[PDB]
């Protein structure tokens, strides 16, 4: 249920470290 | 290059605030 | 390459320090300096832009997946 | 479909010899699930190589 | 680099989780990666010794 | 008995205190939010539309970009004048030369030097400190004074016999010094300039009075800029690219508010009379008593 | 042990000022000090590396 | 601390004239040197709209937008541009505390009620206190405005910092 | 009910698009 918003929160800092 | 510096700084901090928003959105 | 000098015959100098010093470094120093000058000599941003387009293309799928709750 | 990017991130990107298949390697399947979720960094493939090397290191622990 | 690392949020590193972007950023000077074991004063003294 | 505002302002205190930053992330300073400010009671509204912040970013980009595009204007001015003469620059600076010396390498060093100067320009450079006194009011007044002064007719013998007498000795230039073998440029050089009596070429000196001797060093290169905004670019041997700096491609008000010499208001420590000897600055002390 | 791989070597600069006693002379004296990160103190030249 | 009360009272006094809300700021070793702080004469500020380049010039553009014509006599617009620039800046109240302190503890030495959500013990070597005023044109204020800041020393030099006003009001104005 | 969160998230992303 609430795991998916936390997984999105992991993926955006994942994309940040891919980017910057 | 200074505009790129301030742009990546603002992008980085703004996505960090978005992550702070969405992490406290699922209580 | 070589300069065109106005005064034809050349002239000696007393080499005063109050006179401006005259280019005393010989050609081996210029060889060393050309070696030093030889040895001392984006799209990823729009890539990350369109990759953020791919992330929001996934995010609209997550938006469609979350409306049934 | 999916097979062309999987054969990229196994053979083209990861440079694996093909006789290490899927069925010999389960944590490889647990890693290609997230390797395909990103599209950049396929030039510095050695980072992916040592990532799977440290992953097979941390999985093969008694603890 | 050009600015000192006073914002403490550019200092994080995990172990055993397959952190693939920090391994591709091993030459990136601006992000710092520490293994969150902050040194106390006496072992700081011993290391300085 | 009405409570004076200082008492409940004292007992009111602060809601919160946080730090902020500048645009370029160079300065961190802290704001204070008193609960008893009338800004709390003014209930004022707030909105931040995206095209407005985009216009703010473009205005800030131009306000940063003014001196850098001035530097670019100087650089392609150099390029246009070296294309103009064909590439055979004359000598303007007094220093002897040697015929038996290969000038191809000092030409290559000049190319590398102007390259390294383009990589290492600055908002604090030679031409900015040159044109900052031009922005003053006395600059316009003395410009009128010189334009009537040098353009004054030859005097009749009557004022030679009975009229009062007449009086521009040496110039105050600024310079960039680019050193290629150490890859270090220089931005602020104050230099005195004069003319030789025997020849019309220039002689540069320290602001103390010492003769500047870098022109003998072959690896170095220099850029001179004058208070009337002329332009020299001297590789060793005294040969000089000579032009003027172009600024018609820049707006007046952006250059006028981005940097400008400042005229002072009267505060504690200075004379009401103009041009008197100044006494000691106030200089509040962290070492003595406040008294 | 490769699961703790770390990062490349960095040269950090410490810009700490002094304590409050020695700050009373030259208070705007910054103090720079270069340290190493993920590096190794060595005593010889490793041949095969 | 003492300029904050007076500047609050004065910006409440002049609020009918310019509609500037006050902004109390403190600065430390992280911005300026102690030698720059021990003899700092005064501070200037100017509120610049995202589209309007000043508040001292005319609002709907200005005649100084025509470019400088490389003229000898009037260099850049003559002296009219100069005293327009003297009009576009404003002075602020100003104090310097050179000995080090901690504003939590120091504002507890003064009689205020320091009521913060958490006591982050922040230490600084020299605390300079000022208060600027940023201009909402009507009652409504825009976040894309910016506020400049000059620091002027007795030699005549200055340091220039500016920042856009939304960054001051990220969590403060959205709280209301 | 998750239309508002993803919708203001997408408008935030479009605000990011005006920054690069």
């Amino acid at each position: 249920l609430r795991q998916l918003a936390q997984s999105v929160q992991d993926t955006i800092q994942h994309m940040r470290f891919l980017y910057l | 290059v200074l505009m790129d510096r301030v742009r990546k700084r603002y992008l980085r901090q703004e996505l960090r605030d978005l992550g702070h928003r969405v992490q406290t959105y699922c209580e | 390459s070589l300069l065109h000098t106005f005064w034809r015959l050349p002239v000696a100098v007393f080499f005063e320090p109050h006179e401006e010093n005259v280019l005393r470094c010989p050609e081996r120093v210029l060889r060393r300096l050309l070696e030093d000058a030889a040895v001392t000599m984006d799209r990823v941003r729009k890539r990350y832009l369109r990759q953020e387009l791919r992330d929001l293309g996934h995010r609209v799928q997550t938006y469609c997946e979350d409306l049934e709750g | 479909k999916r097979d062309e990017k999987h054969r990229h991130v196994v053979n083209v990107v990861l440079e694996l010899p093909t006789e290490i298949s899927e069925a010999t390697h389960p944590v490889l399947a647990t890693m290609l699930s997230k390797y395909t979720r990103m599209s950049s960094l396929f030039n510095d493939k050695c980072a992916f190589k040592l990532d799977l090397l440290r992953m097979v290191a941390v999985s093969r622990t008694r603890r | 680099d050009r600015q000192p690392l006073n914002p403490a949020n550019i200092e994080a590193r995990h172990h055993g989780v397959s952190d693939v972007p920090r391994l591709g950023a091993m030459d990136a000077d601006e992000p710092l990666f520490v293994d969150d074991y902050r040194a106390t004063d006496d072992e700081w003294t011993l290391q300085k010794v | 008995d009405e409570v004076a505002r200082t008492d409940e302002w004292k007992g009111a205190g602060v809601s919160r205190l946080r730090e902020v930053w500048d645009v370029q992330h160079r300065v961190r300073l802290r704001v204070l939010w008193y609960v008893n400010s009338f800004w709390r009671s003014r209930e004022l509204s707030y909105d931040d539309h995206e095209v407005e912040l985009y216009r703010a970013l473009d205005a800030y980009r131009a306000r940063i970009a003014v001196e850098y595009v001035l530097i670019r204007a100087v650089r392609d001015e150099i390029y246009a004048v070296l294309r103009r003469d064909g590439g055979a620059l004359p000598q303007r600076f007094a220093c002897h030369v040697s015929r038996n010396m290969s000038w191809r390498v000092v030409w290559e060093l000049c190319r590398h030097a102007l390259a390294l100067w383009m990589d290492w320009a600055d908002v604090r450079s030679c031409i900015i400190k040159a044109l900052t006194p031009r922005l003053s009011r006395g600059a316009a007044a003395a410009a009128q004074r010189a334009r009537r002064q040098r353009e004054r007719s030859a005097p009749k013998p009557q004022e030679l016999l009975f009229g009062p007498r007449n009086e521009p000795a040496e110039q105050t230039w600024y310079a960039d010094v680019v050193r290629c073998v150490r890859a270090q440029v220089d931005l602020g050089v104050e230099v005195r300039a004069a003319r030789c009596p025997r020849t019309g070429l220039w002689i540069v000196r320290d602001r103390r009075g010492r003769l500047r001797r870098w022109l003998s060093q072959p690896e170095v290169c220099v850029l001179y800029v004058t208070p009337d905004l002329d332009f020299y670019w001297v590789l060793p041997g005294g040969f000089a690219v000579s032009s003027r700096v172009t600024l018609h491609g820049l707006a007046q008000r952006a250059l006028r508010d981005r940097f400008q010499n400042f005229e002072a208001v009267l505060a504690r420590g200075m004379h009401v009379e103009a041009g008197r000897q100044e006494p000691e600055t106030p200089r509040v002390s962290g070492r003595r008593l406040p008294f | 042990a490769v699961q703790f791989v770390g990062e490349h070597v960095k040269v950090l600069e410490v810009r700490a000022p002094l304590d409050h006693a020695q700050r009373q002379g030259l208070p705007d004296f910054i103090s720079r000090q270069h340290v190493l990160y993920n590096g190794c103190c060595v005593v010889t030249a490793p041949k095969t590396l | 601390m003492e300029t904050h009360l007076y500047s609050d009272l004065a910006f409440e006094a002049r609020f009918a004239d310019d509609e500037q809300l006050p902004l109390h700021l403190v600065l430390d070793q992280e911005v300026l040197s102690n030698e720059e702080a021990e003899t700092l004469r005064y501070v200037y500020y100017r509120n610049v709209d995202s589209a309007g380049r000043s508040t001292g010039r005319a609002p709907g553009g200005d005649e100084d937008d025509a470019p400088a014509s490389d003229d000898a006599e009037d260099a850049v617009g003559g002296d009219r541009a100069f005293d327009r620039e003297r009009r576009t800046w404003q002075r602020a109240c100003f104090r310097v505390l050179p000995r080090p302190l901690e504003l939590l503890d120091y504002l507890r030495q003064s009689g205020l009620t320091v009521t913060l959500e958490k006591e982050q013990r922040v230490r600084m070597f020299y605390a300079v206190f000022t208060t600027l005023g940023l201009r909402c044109p009507d009652n409504r204020l825009s976040g894309a405005q910016t506020l400049h800041l000059r620091l002027v020393w007795p030699d005549g030099s200055y340091r220039d910092w500016e920042f856009l006003a939304r960054d001051l009001l990220r969590e403060e104005m959205e709280a209301n």
